[PDB]
């Protein structure tokens, strides 16, 4: 109506920052807050750990659901507002899960990984079968990493057991195709056709010839 | 002298209807008086008079160096690059040519002589409505060979006209950033190598043009 385009794509320009869709997200049983304990430390309930571990034990898989355009991965570089690696921590650090100081019923976690472009349908579907999960088996999260990861060495990341979010579309729907839950939580029909769409989009993009392989090798070559 | 006879015997022979006494003020940017080659042997003997305001940036007399003489390659010009002199004869100490002399005469008392090989870095432009610009004439790196660097046959001609006169040159390459050359001098004494990098500027200056 203006005369402009408004764009919910993760990395519309190269250079500045992205968008993305953090999601806060609060898990409620019995009318009350699940992830709340005022007697453990910090006030923050098991249930609360065993959800953030079950998201992370999946969040590998979750990002083709999440970040499901080729752009999306575009979004998914260091230095800017977007998390890259796989960490969950308190407020002061930005993280892929966050865990904000507001407790009693606005006890909650912030997913930080997802982009605006994907279907919130199964964006929460996923989050919420992987959650459920990690609290139905009792998976226990990884230890809480308070300092930047920007600032820490190669070597070190790889000491302390830190993963990556996948770099690339084929590579998070490789992941996708062997997370039993997440497929069988979203279906064979939806999983099958995210499958289908995403690799005819990746199989159409890696082989175009783009105008940075012209600008960094027409002249010399 | 000798010297002089030698330089009316190069006129004679390239037709040499001009002459450039060059001279350079305190910012190494060259100065010039054009005179026609009639007036070249009252160049040699007395010496032209001008004005001496240009070398700061009202009198003197310009003194031209004999074995300086050298025929412009492209009726022919020639050029002789001149000391400066006040009216009476003393040499003007804010002519750069008699500082850098003072200063080698020194040394020479105590038996040292300074030798200097400058490697000289400069870039080749685009000219955009007779007017220079900063845009590089080539997208050329670092050593690179044509038809990267442009700029081989202006860099081939600067280096002839140089040889043409009394000048070598040890080698010359493209440089890193674009458009960029440099021209490595060989070894020589303070005073020819300061003459030989003005010499250059000019040179390179007008083929670019
Ligand atoms: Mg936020």
């Amino acid at each position: 109506q203006h005369g402009l385009h408004a764009t919910f794509m993760p990395k519309p320009i190269f250079g500045v920052n992205g968008s993305g869709m953090h999601t806060n997200t609060s898990l409620f049983k019995d009318g009350k807050n699940a992830f709340y304990d005022p007697d453990a430390p910090d006030q923050i309930s098991d249930t609360l750990r065993y959800f953030v571990g079950g998201v992370l034990k999946h969040i590998r898989a979750i990002t083709a659901i999440t970040n499901p355009l080729v752009n999306s991965y575009k979004r998914l570089v260091p230095g800017y507002e977007a998390p890259v690696y796989i960490t969950w921590s308190g407020p002061n650090r930005s993280s892929l899960i966050r865990v904000p100081a507001p407790r009693g019923n606005s006890t909650r976690i912030e997913i930080r990984s997802p982009d605006p472009s994907c279907n919130p349908y199964l964006a929460f579907a996923a989050i919420l079968a992987a959650g459920l999960d990690g609290v139905k088996n009792k998976i226990e999260p990884p230890e809480r990493v308070e300092k930047n990861i920007y600032k820490l060495t190669e070597e070190e990341r790889e000491k302390l057991g830190i993963g990556m979010l996948p770099g690339t579309l084929k590579e998070a729907i490789e992941c996708f195709k062997e997370d039993e839950l997440l497929v069988s939580a979203l279906g064979e029909h939806v999983s099958q056709s995210i499958i289908n769409v995403a690799m005819a989009d990746w199989d159409s993009y890696r082989t175009q010839v783009h105008q940075w392989e012209l600008d960094r090798y027409l002249q010399t070559y | 002298g000798s010297k002089e006879d030698e330089i009316f015997r190069i006129v004679e022979e390239k037709n040499v209807r001009f002459v450039r006494l060059q001279f350079v003020d305190v910012q190494g940017i060259p100065k010039n008086v054009a005179i026609p080659v009639g007036q070249l042997e009252k160049a040699l003997g007395p010496g032209i008079h001008f004005d001496g305001s240009s070398i700061e940036g009202s009198d003197m007399v310009l003194r031209p160096d004999p074995d300086t003489f050298r025929v412009l390659p492209w009726t022919a010009e020639a050029r002789l690059i001149c000391d400066i002199e006040l009216p009476d004869g003393k040499p003007f100490m804010g002519c750069p040519r008699q500082v850098l002399k003072k200063n080698m005469e020194e040394a020479a008392k105590l038996g040292y002589v300074m030798n200097t090989g400058p490697e000289m870095e400069f870039f080749l432009f685009k000219r955009q409505d007779g007017m220079p610009t900063n845009i590089p004439q080539d997208r050329g790196g670092y050593f690179d060979l044509a038809p990267i660097d442009l700029a081989e046959e202006i860099k081939r001609e600067i280096v002839l006209v140089l040889e043409e006169m009394g000048f070598e040159v040890e080698a010359a390459h493209h440089e890193v950033a674009f458009g960029q050359h440099e021209i490595d001098f060989k070894y020589d004494n303070a005073l020819a190598t300061a003459d030989n990098v003005i010499t250059l500027k000019y040179v390179a200056k007008t083929l670019a043009l």
